[PDB]
């Protein structure tokens, strides 16, 4: 799962199996860390009309 | 069913008949009308290409 975002520690309690976390409109918003198994929140890194 | 376009009403016609009302209710009538959308941008290529 390769993306570009900020990272965080997150309230999100993922099912034992799950890795990913998606939002309404398919897009992902969380993980699951492979070697301590937190649930981090993504968002994009910062962007707007110049 | 066959739908209803409303009760009828034979109007109490004649040549020398006038109907004048005795009394009145001011009503207060709500209309809503759309007037702006939301204001949307997109960075196209952010869109196309990630
Ligand atoms: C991964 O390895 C480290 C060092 O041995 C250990 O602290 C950690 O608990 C391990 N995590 C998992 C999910 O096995
Ligand atoms: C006119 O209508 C009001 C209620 O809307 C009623 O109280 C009043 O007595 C009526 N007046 C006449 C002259 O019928």
């Amino acid at each position: 799962l390769t993306g570009t975002g900020v990272l965080t520690e997150s309230n999100k309690k993922f099912l034992p199996f799950q890795q990913f976390g998606r939002d309404i409109a398919d897009t992902t918003d969380a993980v699951r860390d492979p070697q301590t198994l937190e649930i981090l929140d993504i968002t994009p890194c910062s962007f707007g009309g110049v | 069913y066959t739908m209803s376009l409303g009760v009828e009403n034979s109007v109490a016609y004649s040549n020398n008949s006038i109907a004048i009302p005795t009394n009145f209710t001011i009503s207060v009538t709500t209309e809503i009308l759309p007037v702006s959308m939301t204001k949307t941008s997109v960075d196209c290529t952010m869109y196309i290409c990630g």
